[PDB]
């Protein structure tokens, strides 16, 4: 998060943190997700597309510091790692790019919500908010583009959703977003989703429930002028996480 | 220049 403001799980409860492990043993994180049931973490498929194998991850729940436990976190293996068939990406932009995690812990129990645990509805299909709509991201990732470290603590700031007539504009991304995908930015470029944001939810207030209305996906550079963040519309794939879910 | 996600402009 370029920007924003630091904060704990408890502002953002369903966040899920994601890290892989390596061959000899040292773990990386790798991206943000969202619990949208107890045994369901939903993320991007970018983030898993060059190690899509299920034991190379674990999942934290109710963790607020990326190299510190959380009191209260809970810990789990994938049991099931669904990436998205019709996956595309060229350099910049990700097609599909959904992804769903089962998590189960070594007990064999999923997510038991807490004060630091909680999930997060999904929004109905074809139902998002207005462009100019103010929504939040949350995440590790980058504070600064430059940045060779990712924040110890958890982030949040909050964007604006931005018309994909807007955003199709060849100064900003020309025919590279689709109508699956939604553009959100800040009015002064100031604040952002970065690298290691990924995954992660943008939480939109859809009349006072908070609607997990889009994924982190991509984007051009980190908060730069006419290059807004670039998100999964999840109210676009209602079949596919249905079915892949109920499993 | 290309442009990759993320990271700088080029
Ligand atoms: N929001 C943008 N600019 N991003 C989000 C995803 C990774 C890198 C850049």
């Amino acid at each position: 998060i370029i920007g924003g403001e630091f904060t704990t799980i408890e502002n953002q409860p369903w966040f899920a943190a994601i890290y892989r492990r390596h061959r000899g043993g040292s773990v990386t994180y790798v991206c943000g997700g969202s619990l949208i049931s107890p045994c369901w973490v939903i993320s991007a498929t970018h983030c898993f597309i060059d190690y899509p194998k299920k034991e190379d991850y674990i999942v934290y729940l109710g963790r607020s510091r990326l190299n510190s436990n959380t009191q209260g976190e809970m810990k789990f293996e994938v049991e099931n790692l669904i990436l998205h068939k019709d996956y595309s990406a060229d350099t910049l932009a990700y097609h599909n790019d959904i992804a769903l995690l089962k998590i189960r812990s070594k007990e064999g129990r999923c997510a038991q919500p807490s004060r630091t645990i909680q999930t997060i509805a999904l929004p109905s299909m074809y139902n998002d908010p207005q462009f100019g709509t103010s929504c939040e991201i949350t995440g590790f990732g980058k504070e600064q583009s430059t940045d060779y470290l990712y924040p110890e603590q958890l982030k949040m700031t909050v964007v604006k959703l931005i018309s994909h007539r807007e955003c199709q504009q060849p100064h900003y991304y020309g025919s590279e977003v689709t109508t699956k995908m939604l553009c959100a930015a800040d009015p002064q470029w100031k604040t952002d989703s970065c690298q290691g944001d990924s995954g992660g939810p943008l939480v939109c207030s859809l009349q006072g429930r908070m609607t997990l209305t889009g994924i982190v996906s991509w984007g051009r550079g980190c908060a730069l002028k006419d290059k807004p963040g670039v998100y999964t519309r999840v109210s676009h794939f209602l079949p596919w996480i249905r079915s892949h879910t109920k499993e | 220049c290309p442009a990759y996600s993320x990271y700088l402009d080029c």
